[PDB]
């Protein structure tokens, strides 16, 4: 999945079993952008 | 630290000086500012957090300004319809939906697959009907390729939000679902490297409480009192101009489990808002004083004691008992009925 | 967070009023002075503005992913 | 015969006769009372003790061993 | 045997308020009335809300909440609309709702905030009121907010944002004659503006017999409803719902016969 | 997830009569009106106009539960009249109230806007 | 305590009494005079453990 | 089947009886029902609603003793049922519920929201529903409310709602009567036929007394020589209550003749009716009250706590003056003059004369308070019903808080002879030693804060040990007279069958139906 590395905010695609770190940085923790399935809110 | 955002403590019981202290604590609001960044089992963070009209000197200090954690009500307090005892409170229906005390829970889920067993270890993966064995009911679609669920999906009752798997020695389901029924959306997710070198991930749920009936309500001093019922804004009791009240407290509660400050606070905070002015607070201030504040609101076209006269909502003759009604600032205890019964 | 779009008492908008809020109090202007140019005669709405907060300005320093 | 029990029913054999009877009248059993359309078994069983016609016998023991047979139309309730 | 005669007349007009006094009315018909206003009377509210990109820093829930208490200047355009729970629909239509849009991205340095006026709304007469201006949220630079929204008509009791009425100063006997309410020292008192009485004179004497009577009415709107139309709207509402419980009751005669 | 739905208030439940009309032995010439889905706003409309009526010997409304969203109307009268005759009646009136009430704020509504 | 920022201010500046013979002998519970002006009188957890949990005072 | 807790809220419309539960609550718990013939339909729709709808039955449970799960609901013949199986039906309205040994049984009622509801007449509970069904009579039978047995928010305006000066139109006497249960149909002449109509509050409330019972109470604003003077029977202020016929003809009623006590309108009632009829004059008098509360309404307020100048002038002479013979007593004791009395020692003598003098202050300047309230003052209204309060608190509240005594003395010399570093090294003054001379409205002085704040700590550690204590003990006696129990003899024996007394209480009589009696031929 594609995540975001909470240094330079840069697409960064992992896949599974694999280690997680930034190219760019080597930052070792990562973000999910956000799901392409939307929900419903209600002004309430 | 909790006693100095107290007026008039000195106004105030030892007792319920004490019992606030306790209650500060438990109210909710922003703690931080980097919130969002941070990951808490537990974080309620109000949606309006509003620095009182009525401020004590040392509040600057503790920087509760900045981050308060209660919002202001004009409180009339009166005996409406009977529904609020010495341990109750009227809230304002219409109020709550304009975000009177509206806030907002964090729920951080952890997990991490470790190798543990040479033979057997946890992974991370959709944990799916044919290659697992033993599973729990449950709805899986919510997860992804990588077994995480995506940030911006709505999670209701007994939902699987990360998947993990024991290889034993054919796998296991040994996901994670959540701990309580509440509806909640995940905020974040955060993949990271535990001090052991596994990979190690946390997810931090979202969900969104209304006050309702079972909240616990807290002044700045005196005990709790639950919402004994909400009431629309037409079926509250307006004044002359207009205002119907936020909250109704009863009355029985200000002789011995309440103080004469809230009924200052009250009278000050009249003034304050009334004037444009943030009063103060300090508990041994002689500039301040019942007598002086009561000339101050005089002078805006109120009475001196800050009793008004108000219309019943549902019959509109004029009350015969003049209701006292001013702008005392009012927290939300950590306490919600949401949390007892989803558990 | 930020400032509520209308008054929780009566239902009054003050979320707009806050950006001129501001402005007047930088132009010199008393805090409740300020109000009664906004027009909120009633003390409920005052109460939205002489005694808010935005909490969002410090939120904002910290850069989003 | 010979009984010194008052004669009175006391509330406790009076909330276990109507209990007793009211579970037997759930289970299909008869009613010696007209019905009138009370279908709650309760008030089956309230109304038999009002005329006098449940069959139930109050055994009451003695502390000594004695037992005594004291029945429900016997004994003399309040309404 | 039958009701009286509504006299009304109006003091001030303007667009925030309007002042009018009813005479020779009923105290229940005065006061239900004024609950009208706030329940009854239906304007045009966002109620439906899908965000399709959401970078701020507030939440998802709180961004799209915040649109709701927006109103929206529906002044015959609610009249015309019907309840989704009527209407023949599965999905909204624009015959029983309205499509809006707001479609904003934050790139330069200086802080930007969406306001109700990049709030788009395909029918042009229902507009946010502003439309100084409604700031809905601020954006930091790389920050987007994309969303879509609906709007539906709804009674006020349903919800507080579909309260046209930013409140209501019912009044009635200013001067007291009727001793409705005591007060232990009426001289401290304030004098009312509606109360026609001196300086010196604390209440009017009391009349043995008299009746609750010249009402006096402050409706102030938020801008969706005009507060001369909210009047018209109410008392045509309010009475609609009575004929309708006229129907009714007339179907239970006919059942009991 | 127990916040029962806004619009039940006055929504009217499927498969529920809104009027039922109950008859009481207490007292005769007594009738029982027990509306559905109605708040005050509408039990002091009907209360108010029937004690205006010479014959009308008791009438008056109250609410079991401010949740049940349900009025109860008992009203009383004469031998000659019935309650259900009441209760017809003096809607009639509140229609007509209101029609000129309507009526003479649309007369006058126009005079301020022209001056 | 990360709840409130006033409860993690107090949280830091919280103090302990004695346990074991020193405490047990003494009342920790009962204010003393000499907390004037260097622990706070009013702020103490209710319950069982009342008294013996206080805070620092803000000078 | 044990239920989650939950907070509970009040709800005066519900009967005392009655306790509020939520559909989400109810819907787990169930309850066991055998089938029948007069109910086989009935079983019949609630099993077909199924789990998801509310009303359903989470099990049924045939002939055999097997329970099939109404979630999956395989097969229609499955579904339908025999006569003689059981029904695990989900919880209605009218079941009967126990929670708090004795415990009190409740009718369950269905609300929307999720917080309890309880008339009382906070804390969390979970409520017991009792599956059998000869338990579940026995409960209804002698574990209800009404075999077991007024807010404060009640019997203030209980107190206002009996004064003769309350007069009720035509239109407000018809919402209250409506919300009477025990009416008869029927509105009672007016007590004021001309020049308008005009009930008073009495005649309203005498409908809310059932029966015809008589009873003769009194005010507590009662003068005692009221009584000896020839307006006994007419009392001018109407603080003597008389009833008869079931009527009100007099008096403005309290907790001293409403409230629970050994004579009271209550406790009449339910010897001269029972039970059942007296839970209903305590429905009636909450309800018919709590209409009449939005017409007249309670409320609080400054004014309230500001007094007139007189007083204050009068307190602060008699503090003064209290603060001048301290000072004198100090004085007669340092130059010696002072004479310790045999009873007791110099220093113990010296304490003993001081507090006197500043407790009398006290005494002296509260009661000029209480007098000070105008009847109109929503603080003598809550003190002379006695619903909540007491004249003490008002007496801090507006003349002095009082002295702050520590472990039943003074505040002691925490450093060497001073309580404060701010006072002189041995002082023995009213300020020095906690003596609070304002007032709450006022405000304490720094001295007198932390003073306060001692005072204040030693009650909380009081009531903290006093409810751990407290507990032990019940916990304690019970076991001890558990199995003590009144046999078939009239005789009381535990379980070992040993006799404790040959009749209960040493007449064998229940000590709920006795009343208090003086019997004129001794005196
Ligand atoms: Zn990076
Ligand atoms: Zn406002
Ligand atoms: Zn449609």
């Amino acid at each position: 999945m594609i995540y975001i590395c909470g240094e330079c905010h840069t697409e960064n695609e992992i896949k599974s079993r694999d280690p997680i770190r930034c190219r760019e940085c080597g930052y070792r923790i990562m973000y999910k952008k956000r799901t392409k399935r939307l929900v419903v809110f209600d002004a309430r | 630290v909790c006693a100095s955002i107290i007026p008039f403590p000195d106004h105030n019981q030892s007792p319920r000086n004490t019992y606030q202290s306790a209650m500060g604590k438990q109210a909710m609001g922003v703690y931080i500012t980097n919130f969002h960044v941070r990951m808490d089992t537990l974080a309620h963070v109000l949606y309006y957090p509003q620095k009182p009209l009525v401020t004590t000197r040392s509040m600057e200090y503790l920087r509760f300004r900045e981050l308060p954690a209660g919002i202001n009500s004009i409180v009339a307090i009166a005996s409406y319809t009977g529904y609020n005892q010495e341990d109750s409170v009227i809230m304002n229906r219409s109020a709550v939906d304009r975000g009177f005390f509206r806030s907002v829970f964090y729920r951080s889920y952890k997990e991490q697959e470790s190798k543990k067993g040479f033979d057997q270890e946890e992974v991370f993966e959709k944990p799916t009907r044919e290659t697992c064995q033993g599973m729990r009911h449950a709805i899986y679609d919510k997860l992804d390729d990588d077994g995480l669920i995506a940030p911006g999906v709505r999670v209701s009752g007994d939902d699987v939000i990360i998947g993990k798997t024991v290889t034993l020695p054919t796998k296991r389901d040994c996901s994670t679902f959540l701990r309580t029924s509440e509806t909640g959306i995940v905020d974040q997710v955060m993949v990271t490297l535990n001090q052991e070198g596994y990979k190690f991930c946390k997810i931090r749920v979202r969900s969104v409480r209304i006050p309702q009936i079972g909240d616990k309500f807290a002044s700045r001093h005196g005990q709790k009192g639950t919402c004994g019922i909400q009431y629309r804004q037409e079926d509250m009791p307006f004044t002359c101009e207009g205002i119907t009240p936020d909250i109704i407290i009863n009355p029985h509660a200000i002789p011995s489990r309440m103080t004469i400050g809230h009924l200052i606070e009250c009278l000050q905070g009249k003034v304050s808002a009334n004037k444009g002015e943030i009063g103060d607070a300090t508990p041994f201030n002689d500039a301040v004083n019942v007598q002086k504040i009561s000339n101050l609101l005089s002078d805006y076209g109120y009475h001196l004691r800050g009793n008004e006269v108000l219309y019943n909502g549902f019959t509109g003759r004029k009350i015969t008992s003049q209701i006292f009604i001013g702008p005392t600032y009012y927290q939300r205890l950590k306490h919600m009925v949401d949390d007892k019964i989803h558990s | 967070m930020i400032i509520p779009v209308r008054c929780f008492t009566c239902g009054k908008i003050v979320g707009n009023k806050w950006e001129a809020y501001l402005g007047l109090l930088q132009a010199e202007y008393t805090e409740g002075d300020a109000l009664d140019a906004l027009g909120l005669k009633r003390y409920c709405c005052r109460r939205m503005l002489l005694a808010h907060v935005d909490l969002i300005e410090k939120l904002l320093n910290y850069a989003p992913l | 015969q010979k009984r010194i029990t008052t004669p009175y029913m006391t509330k406790y054999e009076r909330a276990r006769v109507l209990g007793t009877r009211a579970l037997q009248i759930a289970m299909c059993a008869p009613v010696m009372v007209e019905l009138e359309g009370e279908t709650d078994p309760l008030l089956i069983a309230m109304k038999e003790l009002k005329a006098r016609k449940i069959p139930i016998i109050i055994r009451r023991y003695l502390p000594d061993g004695s037992y005594e047979d004291w029945g429900v139309d016997e004994l003399i309730i309040s309404d | 045997p039958y009701a009286n005669q509504p006299t009304v007349r109006i003091t001030e007009l303007t667009d925030e308020n309007v002042k009018f006094i009813i005479e020779n009315t009923d105290l229940a018909v005065a006061n239900s009335i004024r609950r009208v206003f706030i329940a009854e009377v239906p304007i045009i509210a966002i109620d439906w809300v899908q965000i399709d990109a959401n970078s701020s820093v507030l939440h998802d829930e709180f961004i799209a909440h915040r649109l709701g208490l927006i109103p929206l200047t529906s002044d015959d355009i609610v009249d015309k609309l019907q309840y989704s729970r009527d209407c023949t629909c599965e999905e909204f239509c624009p015959e029983c709702s309205v499509e809006f849009t707001l479609d904003v991205r934050c790139n330069e340095d200086q802080t930007r905030h969406v306001t109700s006026r990049d709030l788009i709304s395909n029918s042009p007469r229902v507009i946010p009121v502003t439309s100084d201006d409604i700031l809905i949220v601020k954006l930091r630079k790389g920050q987007e907010l994309r969303l879509r929204a609906y709007a539906k008509k709804g009674f006020g009791k349903e919800h507080a944002k579909w309260n046209p009425t930013a409140g209501v100063a019912f009044e009635y006997d200013p001067d007291n004659a009727l001793r409705h309410t005591v007060y232990p020292k009426p001289e401290e008192w304030p004098k009312s503006e509606y109360s026609e009485l001196d300086e010196d004179e604390s209440q009017a004497p009391y009349d043995p017999n008299g009746k609750p009577e010249r009402f006096y009415y402050n409706v102030e709107s938020c801008g969706s409803l005009r507060p001369e139309t909210i009047v018209l709207s109410a008392l045509s509402g309010l009475k609609k719902k009575l004929s309708d419980l006229q129907t009714q009751l007339s179907h239970e005669i006919q059942s009991d016969v | 997830m127990n916040a029962p739905p806004a619009f039940e208030s006055f929504l009217l439940f499927e498969g529920e009569k809104k009027i039922t009309i109950n008859k009481d032995t207490k007292v005769p010439n007594a009738c029982l009106f027990t509306i559905n889905k109605e708040d005050h706003t509408l039990g002091n409309i009907i209360k108010s106009q029937l004690l205006k009526d010479p014959q009308v010997l008791f009438a008056g409304y109250k609410v079991p539960h401010p949740l049940e969203h349900k009025i109860i109307i008992r009203v009383q009268t004469t031998p000659d009249y019935s309650p259900q005759e009441a209760f017809t009646n003096a809607i009639t009136d509140l229609i007509s109230e209101l029609s000129l009430l309507e009526e003479r704020f649309r007369v006058a509504i126009k005079d301020k806007q022209e001056g | 305590n990360r709840l409130t920022f006033a409860s993690t201010l107090s949280h830091l500046r919280r103090l302990n009494s004695p346990i074991g013979r020193d405490g047990k002998l003494a009342k920790p519970r009962q204010l003393h005079n000499t907390l004037w002006g260097m622990v706070c009188p009013a702020e103490t957890p209710e319950g069982h453990a009342v008294g013996l949990v206080k805070n620092l005072a803000l000078m | 089947d044990f239920s989650a807790r939950t907070v509970i809220t009040p709800d005066p419309n519900l009967s005392i009886d009655q306790v509020g539960v939520p559909r989400s609550i109810a819907a787990n718990m169930t309850f066991a029902e055998i089938v029948t013939p007069f109910n086989i339909d009935r079983l019949q729709e609630l099993v077909r609603r199924g789990n998801s709808q509310y009303p359903g039955a989470k099990y049924i449970i045939r002939d055999n003793g097997d329970r099939i799960d109404l979630r999956f609901h395989p097969k229609p013949s499955d579904l339908h049922l025999q006569t003689g199986y059981k029904v695990e039906r989900h919880m209605c309205d009218g079941d009967i519920v126990i929670f708090n040994m004795s415990m009190m049984g409740h009718r369950v009622r269905i609300l929307p929201w999720s917080t309890f509801r309880l008339n009382l007449s906070g804390d969390e509970m979970n409520l017991h529903l009792p599956q059998s069904l000869e338990t579940r009579a026995e409960i209804q039978e002698l574990a209800m409310v009404p075999r077991m047995i007024i807010v404060q928010d009640t019997l203030t305006a209980v107190r206002k709602f009996t004064k003769r000066d309350v007069f009720l139109e035509r239109g407000e006497v018809m919402n209250l009567l409506m919300f009477l249960s025990t009416w008869d149909g029927k509105v009672p002449q007016p007590a004021i036929l001309k020049p308008r109509p005009l009930w008073t509050g009495k005649q309203i409330f005498s409908l809310i007394i059932p029966g015809h019972i008589n009873c003769i109470r009194t005010h507590s604003t009662h003068p005692d020589d009221e009584d000896s003077g020839p307006y006994k029977h007419i009392s001018p202020g109407d603080t003597k209550v008389v009833v008869e016929n079931g009527e009100l003809i007099m008096g403005i009623l309290c907790k001293k003749s409403l409230g629970t006590s050994a004579g009271s309108l209550v406790h009449i009632s339910y010897l001269e009716m029972g039970h059942d009829i007296t839970r209903l004059f305590y429905s009636n008098i909450q309800t018919v009250i709590n209409n009449w509360l939005l017409i007249e309404g309670h409320t609080i307020g400054i004014g309230d706590s500001i007094a007139d100048s007189k007083t204050y002038q009068d307190i602060q002479n008699t503090i003064k003056k209290a603060k001048q013979d301290v000072i004198e007593v100090i004085e007669k004791a340092h130059n010696n003059e002072l004479e310790p009395t045999p009873g007791n020692t110099l220093r113990q003598t010296f304490e003993n004369q001081v507090n006197r003098i500043l407790n009398d202050a006290r005494d002296k300047t509260g009661s000029s308070a209480q007098k000070s309230l105008s009847e109109y003052n929503n603080f003598k209204s809550m003190v002379v019903s006695g619903a909540k309060g007491s004249k003490i608190n008002i007496s801090q509240v507006i003349a002095v808080v009082g002295q702050q005594n520590v472990e039943g003395k003074r505040i002691p010399f925490g450093f060497k002879h001073r309580t404060l570093p701010h006072f002189i090294k041995d002082d023995y003054g009213p300020e020095s030693r906690g003596f609070v001379e304002n007032s709450y409205l006022a405000g304490l002085t720094p001295t007198e804060f932390f003073f306060h704040a001692m005072g204040g700590r030693e009650g909380l550690i009081d009531t903290a040990v006093k409810t751990a204590e407290t507990g032990y003990i019940q916990r304690r006696l019970i076991k001890s007279m558990e199995s003590v129990m009144v046999k078939y003899d009239a005789t009381v024996r535990n379980s070992i069958n040993q006799v404790v007394q040959l009749r209960y209480g040493e007449d064998g009589l229940a000590g709920e139906s006795v009343e208090f009696q003086n019997l004129a031929t001794l005196k």
